[PDB]
């Protein structure tokens, strides 16, 4: 869709292997892909790839920025992690994952963190250090309204 | 006893009971200490736990530990040697646990530390350096009163004793028990630990900018001590302690001397390693093509053009050449050691670079250098209780390892002979004060040297060209002149792939080298001999027409080179076939 | 005091390399241990000159790089002539 | 004495400089922070109560404590467990001491004070509160060190039989803190005399610790005092000081205000913001652009390529002042290292005492070993300035071989072998020999006799000092308007009224810069220097085909290809123009020109 992040979230490369063979490779000369080959795909694509068959044209091999050493990773010290480090662009991203394939487990695991950034991160709001470094694009515009909101604020508090 | 002791470990028994995996593995220890008792008639008690199963189990016992291990570990210690009993109670003992985590904070390196992380159990992780040596340390003492007889006993506490700070008790030792009588020393009744204390640095790769690196220590016992040796690359994962005065002690400046105790310090290679199936079997499919090893060769440049036949070399390094010491007689030197020469821009120490990622040991070299390099100079005076201790130096260090050398020309001569005794010899031999040793160092090593003068390493003769004569030229068993001819044709191959610089795997390629060290030895066939006599005797017939030092030694390289070949092709037995390897390159050592 | 080599290879043969590498302090000392049967030494408060019997044999390298056949005798060894004598 | 503590909770509190008030703004601005940390303005305190200002003055090193633990009170009022006590920063600038005079007199007495740091100890703990009990009685208590000019100040009581001090320490109920022990040096400048400068050791706890680079430009300020200490006489202490606050100037940090980058966003799109630093750089120099072109390439830092395997791109090139005195070089780097954030001025020999090579020093007491240090290290990523590099010894000329390339300095000294990191950009101006006639000789025959130290190089410069009358006349006439009035001092301020730069933001600029963009080439300036160093390469061997001897490498065109991001940074642009190359090769073929020659 029209926002950057959006067409931004489908370009990092998914690492899903097919489910069929494939003759005329995107990418070079198969010139058919063998059946379970394994290969990071574009979201975009991939959103749907297997989502046509009756079986997914795609194995589609879960993310390693989903690996079980990041969901736990993350439940140690979210405040700590680098989100910027991870994808960057990941609660825009991993929800489309967790649209896709439509887990529970994560999403009570993870929306939590978004809060946990949140508390410290409304910290921000007055007016440093190395903290800002690590938050993720969507995670540091959400300061850029939060910064600019008591700026004109505390601006706007004398003359 | 406090219940809150007593708790945390009643709050120890659905855990680790779930997850159970370990209670097993305990008795998985409980077996093979069985086991031995089978035979002899090895296991250390402590075990490892991921500390994840808290996050399912208390945060609050969780961050605690990360807190106030100090706390929540001594209950947790009891439970696990508490269950150890009931696991198996039959038959007729610290028990520790290290956690790999679920990590952390409390992740942070040596370099940036507390105040806050200190009395918290951390992962710090770097350098080993310089490792205080071993020293054995009593806890429990026991003995016999006469003619009364008995027995007495008798129990010790440190200041690094346990985790957390108790009551100094120092004893000085029992004797004269009431009754008055004597008391004489029993000793394996009693208990002892062999002490061990290390500091480590943080990594330079990861250091700031213009600053020095600082080590801090950690203490080792039991297990954990000598687990690792000096320089490694280990994550260090334990409580941090602060104990001892600031001065405050005795009546009358800087204080505190600390270091963090346990737990992991998990061995880091960034060797070790886990192969599996999948991956030794592309080992496996991989081994069946005698077309493989020119990939292999082409693996190895990158960013890097040609010189494949200086590449191939390298690889061939990596095998080890195959090791055969005569039976109560001096072993013949296996490894092959090489120096890079040319005029400057060469990229030969940027070759050293690639021999000084995947290689795994060991140390480089620019230039000086020195005093004694693998030499332990000596480390002195004492260090510590009077007690002299030699600290062994990169050469030594390295041992079983890569040797690189930048700007090996304009190193002091003084340490050179020393190297004959380095390669020649490969071992090293020691008497200073001092300690009177030979202890072996066989590491693989290579070098790299300017022209003596200018850009003439050409035109002038190579010979006066070496710049360090002279035994030194039949040591490396290959020396490559790196011309800096320039070419239109050249210049054009070499833009674009510089173009692309600026904007078959690596990593399986060690892993494939690593398994293709200890499986499997070529040995020798005669084959290869019958081409190659008529070979190397013919390049004395021929090349001392032509060139020079030609040496017997060099058809020592030939068993080498081969050797190395016959491992590149994971064959079980040498083959003639690859000879014509070896000697081409040969050819190619020659022209 | 801990004496060897020449003092400790006395009655017997000593093998040698590097031997142009010896350098002075040794030659002058095996210099004298042509006139064998001593070792001299007028150093510190020790002026004692003691036996050396030892068997002398060592394997010296020609001057840089090899040995040339154009290079006549003498000139080609790094050796001192009253040595070889 | 006591409530005295309120008053600075009124200025905590009944303090509003119209419109607002700062110090409690600052409190809660720490709070979420978790900063636990205070910055006063002493000169504003005097503004508050004229009174406790002296009466602070007085004995200030008292009063400390009762502060922190005063801020506390009403942050606890906004806290509304465990809370560790705040470091206040008081600071004041007005009037400046001189590290020459330190009178006992100043002992307890608050001083600002400009300051050159030597280096700094090893971070070490000091426990601000500790549990103790009696090793016979079993009786509980717990102490604190609130605050302390070391002393030591306190220790064990040794009321509980039980005695003596039977009480002992506990470490894990025990809190904990941090001190810096730097040691400070007086500015070179002054005054000196013949007498080498003093030294001094200044305490940096906590927050204060961690806070400066070693080597750097500073103002400071805190408490005269001594220390018994024992390691003089009769009873005689050494001298120390606690250093409060420390405002130093900026940076001397990769921190910065956010209004900084828009200003220079202002001369981020200036068409002139390159033009604008040729001028910059030689405000009392005349001519030699091309030269002094050259200096601003190196100074943005150079191309650092880490992408696998782990051979990387070097940084920052090579350059070479070589020409007969009256070049001006030598007092040109002067005015390079004032550039520079970061760099050193090194005439030698080594400079000033610095070994040229980084070396092993052991450790007097404990024995042990350590790294002392070097140059490089000093330096490290940054500017490296050279002079009588023709009269250095060449054996650890050496080392600079190895130093410029592989960036990594390795001894196996002792028992330390560690190979230390150098990221540090050199530039040379040794003197050529004979003057003239080595031009009227090969370009080589000058440095060692080899031109491999030549060939570590990249822009190598031959100053051809011509003397031309008009030529001269200009820059002649230029030297007395240098001269009082130093009326070409004033033109600097209509240069700085409308556009020039003043060139200690510039510092803040490129060190602004340095870490902001990696520029990365477009695909068809390389296309475009591929084309042109293969002929250059194909041209240059046709000198060659005379066999006249000179020179040429494939490295001669990756120092090319630093100059690529070079001016290309200061456009702050992801990457390289075609266009913006082109300059690069006419420049670089000045240099060539030298190598013509
Ligand atoms: N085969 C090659 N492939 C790519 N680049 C090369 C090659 N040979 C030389 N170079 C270039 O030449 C330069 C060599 O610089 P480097 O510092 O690595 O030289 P070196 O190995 O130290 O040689 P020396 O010891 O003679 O200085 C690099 O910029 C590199 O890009
Ligand atoms: N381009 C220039 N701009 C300003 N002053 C100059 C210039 N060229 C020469 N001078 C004057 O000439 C004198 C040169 O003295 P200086 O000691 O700087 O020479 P140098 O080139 O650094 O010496 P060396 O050649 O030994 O390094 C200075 O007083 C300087 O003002």
């Amino acid at each position: 869709y029209y926002d950057i992040d959006d067409v931004l979230a489908d370009g990092t490369e998914f690492p899903c292997k097919f489910q069929y063979d494939i003759p005329g490779l995107g990418y070079n000369p198969g010139r058919p892909i063998t059946k379970n080959t394994k290969l990071s795909l574009p979201l975009w694509l991939a959103r749907i790839l297997a989502i046509v068959g009756p079986v997914p044209f795609v194995e589609l091999l879960p993310p390693d920025m989903f690996s079980t050493k990041v969901m736990n990773a993350i439940k140690t010290d979210p405040v700590a992690l680098d989100l910027h480090s991870i994808n960057s662009h990941f609660f825009s991203l991993a929800i489309k994952w967790i649209m896709l394939f439509s887990e529970k487990e994560l999403a009570n695991v993870v929306s939590e963190l978004l809060l946990q950034r949140a508390q410290e991160l409304n910290h921000h709001a007055s007016s440093t250090s190395t903290f800002l470094l690590k938050l993720e694009e969507m995670e540091k515009e959400i300061y850029k309204k939060s910064h600019e909101s008591y700026k004109d604020t505390k601006r706007w508090m004398f003359k | 006893p406090d219940a809150v002791f007593g708790d945390r470990v009643r709050r120890f028994q659905e855990f680790l009971d779930t997850f159970t995996s370990y209670r097993d593995s305990v008795r998985s220890i409980q077996v093979y200490n069985s086991n031995n008792a089978a035979n002899y008639n090895i296991l250390p008690h402590r075990i490892i736990i991921s500390l994840d199963d808290l996050r399912e189990f208390d945060r609050s016992f969780w961050s605690g530990i990360l807190v106030e291990p100090a706390y929540f570990i001594p209950p947790a210690e009891k439970a696990l040697t508490d269950l150890a009993d009931s696991m198996d109670d039959v038959p007729h003992h610290p028990w520790k646990l290290s956690f790999k985590g679920s990590f952390g904070a409390h992740a942070l390196s040596p370099r940036t530390l507390t105040a806050q992380h200190l009395n918290k159990l951390v992962s710090v992780e770097g350098i080993v350096t310089k490792t205080s040596l071993v020293r054995p340390k009593l806890i429990r003492s026991v003995h016999y009163a006469a003619k009364t007889g008995r027995f007495h006993y008798r129990d010790y506490t440190d200041a690094t004793t346990t985790l957390t700070t108790r009551i100094p008790t120092p004893a000085i030792y029992p004797t004269e028990d009431t009754e008055g009588n004597k008391l004489t020393t029993e000793y394996g009744y009693s208990t002892f630990i062999d002490h061990q204390r290390i500091t480590v640095q943080e990594m330079p790769e990861m250091a700031p900018a213009g600053q020095l690196p600082r080590s801090i220590d950690v203490i080792l016992d039991d297990d954990l001590v000598d687990k690792t040796k000096p320089g490694d690359r280990v994550n260090v994962v334990g409580v941090f302690k602060s104990l001892g005065a600031g001065g405050m002690n005795q009546s009358n400046l800087i204080g505190f001397k600390t270091l963090i105790l346990g737990n992991t310090v998990y061995p880091l290679h960034a060797a070790r390693q886990m192969l599996t199936d999948f991956d030794i079997r592309n080992i496996n499919k991989l081994s069946k093509k005698k077309d493989i090893f020119d990939i292999l060769s082409q693996s190895l440049a990158p960013s890097i053009y040609g010189h494949d036949h200086i590449k191939k070399a390298i690889l061939l390094m990596l095998m080890g050449g195959v090791e055969k010491n005569l039976e109560n007689g001096s072993h013949l030197r296996g490894d092959i050691n090489i120096l890079m020469v040319g005029d400057p821009s060469t990229a030969k120490s940027q070759l050293l670079r690639f021999v000084l990622n995947t290689a795994s040991l060991a140390i480089a070299t620019t230039g000086r250098g020195s005093s004694g390099v693998g030499l332990t100079a000596a480390v002195t005076t004492d260090r510590e209780t009077g007690e002299r201790r030699l600290e062994a130096g990169a050469m030594v260090l390295a041992d079983r390892g890569v040797v690189c050398i930048d700007e090996f020309d304009k190193m002091t001569d003084v340490d050179r002979v020393a190297i004959h005794e380095v390669m020649e010899q490969q071992t090293v031999t020691i008497a200073k004060a001092g300690i009177h040793t030979t202890l072996n160092a066989r590491c693989s090593v290579i070098a790299a040297a300017n022209p003596v003068f200018g850009q003439y390493d050409v035109n002038r003769d190579p010979h006066q060209n070496i710049a360090l004569p002279d035994s030194l030229l039949s040591r490396f068993d290959l020396l490559f002149v790196v011309t800096d001819d320039i070419n239109e044709i050249r210049d054009r191959s070499i833009s674009e792939h510089v173009l692309r610089t600026h904007r078959v795997t690596i990593p399986f390629l060690r892993k494939y080298v690593q398994y293709a060290k200890e499986r499997v030895i070529p040995q020798l066939t005669q084959e290869a001999i019958n081409v190659i006599v008529k070979n190397y005797t013919d390049l004395r017939n021929d090349d001392n027409t032509k060139k020079s030092p030609i040496t017997a030694r060099t058809l020592e390289t030939l068993i080498r080179l081969a050797t190395a070949h016959a491992k590149v092709r994971l064959s079980k037995t040498v083959n003639k076939v690859d000879a014509k390897v070896a000697a081409n390159l040969l050819r190619f050592a020659l022209l | 005091l801990e004496g060897g080599a020449l003092v400790l290879a006395d009655n017997g043969i000593c093998c040698i390399d590097e031997f142009d590498k010896m350098d002075e302090s040794d030659r002058t000392a095996i210099h004298e241990v042509m006139e064998q049967q001593t070792i001299s030494i007028s150093k510190a408060g020790i002026n004692t000159t003691l036996n050396a019997r030892t068997s002398i044999l060592a394997a010296a390298n020609p001057l840089y790089g090899r040995y040339n056949p154009r290079l006549s005798p003498l000139d080609n060894i790094n050796l001192p002539a009253a040595l070889l004598s | 004495n006591t409530e005295i503590i309120k008053s600075f909770k009124n200025f905590i509190l009944e303090f509003r400089l119209d419109s607002q008030f700062i110090y409690r703004d600052q409190l809660r601005n720490n709070i979420l922070v978790k900063n636990y940390s205070l910055t006063v303005n002493m000169e504003h305190l005097i503004g508050y109560n004229e009174d406790i200002y002296k009466k602070l003055s007085d004995e200030p090193s008292d009063i400390i404590p009762l502060f922190e633990t005063a801020i506390t009170q009403v942050a606890k009022r906004i806290s509304i467990n465990s809370l560790p006590t705040f470091q206040l920063i008081l600071n004041s600038n007005a009037n400046q001491i001189p590290l020459r005079d330190l009178d006992s007199e100043h002992v307890s007495k608050i001083v600002r004070l400009s300051g050159i740091i030597i280096s700094t100890s090893v971070l070490s703990s000091r426990a601000t509160y500790l549990s103790i009990m009696c090793r016979n009685c079993r009786h509980t208590t717990s102490i604190t060190i609130n605050n302390f000019n070391t002393g030591n100040t306190v220790s064990l009581p040794r009321s509980c039989n039980c005695g003596p001090d039977p009480y002992i320490i506990i470490h894990e109920s025990s809190k904990f803190i941090d001190q810096q022990f730097l040691k400070l040096q007086e500015i070179p400048e002054l005054v000196p005399v013949g007498e080498m400068p003093r030294n001094l050791t200044m305490t940096c706890d906590r927050y204060l610790t961690n806070k400066v680079i070693p080597g750097t430009r500073v103002t400071i300020v805190g408490i005269y005092s001594i220390y018994n200490s024992k390691n003089s006489g009769v009873a005689i202490r050494t001298p120390y000081i606690k250093i409060l606050g420390i405002q130093s100037d900026v940076e001397t940090v990769t921190m910065f205000t956010e209004e900084e980058e828009e200003e220079f966003l202002q001369l981020s799109r200036n068409p002139k913001l390159y033009e604008i630093l040729t001028n910059s750089i030689a405000p009392s120099i005349f001519g030699n652009e091309d030269i002094k072109k050259a200096i601003v390439c190196l100074l943005m830092g150079g191309s650092k390529k880490i992408l696998p395997d782990g051979m990387r791109l070097r940084g920052d090139i090579n350059v070479l002042l070589l020409g007969d005195p009256g070049t001006a070089k030598s007092q040109l780097l002067k005015f390079v290292e004032k550039v520079s954030p970061i760099a050193v001025y090194t005439s030698g020999k080594g400079s000033s005492a610095a070994g040229l090579t980084a070396s092993v020093q052991r450790d007097p007491m404990t024995r042990e070993f350590y790294l002392e240090g070097g140059a490089m290290v000093l330096a490290d990523g940054g500017v490296v300035c050279i002079d009588e590099f023709d009269k250095m010894r060449d054996e650890d000329r050496v080392a600079i071989h190895e130093a410029m390339e592989q960036q990594t300095i390795s001894i196996a000294k002792a028992g330390i072998t560690t190979v230390l990191n150098s990221r540090t950009s050199v530039l040379a101006a040794a003197n050529p020999i004979y003057g003239r006639y080595d031009d009227l000789k090969s370009p080589g025959d000058n440095i060692d006799f080899q031109t491999t130290i030549l060939s570590r190089f990249d822009m190598i410069f031959i100053v051809k000092d011509d003397h031309n009358e008009e030529r001269d006349i200009s820059i002649a006439n230029h030297v007395i308007n240098i001269h009082t009035g130093n009326a070409n001092a004033m033109q600097n301020q209509q240069e700085e009224n409308g556009s020039e730069i003043s060139i200690e933001k510039m510092k803040r600029y490129i060190t602004y810069c340095r870490l902001k963009c990696a520029p990365r080439l477009s695909p068809q300036a390389a296309e475009k220097l591929s084309s042109n160093f293969v002929t250059i390469r194909k041209q240059l061997l046709i000198n060659e085909l005379e066999s006249t001897e000179r020179p040429i490498t494939i490295r001669q065109l990756e120092a090319i290809i630093r100059i690529t991001e070079s001016l290309a940074k200061l456009e702050l642009s992801p990457i390289a123009q075609e266009r913006h190359v082109d300059e690069a090769i006419r420049l670089f073929q000045a240099s060539t020109m030298d190598a013509a020659s």
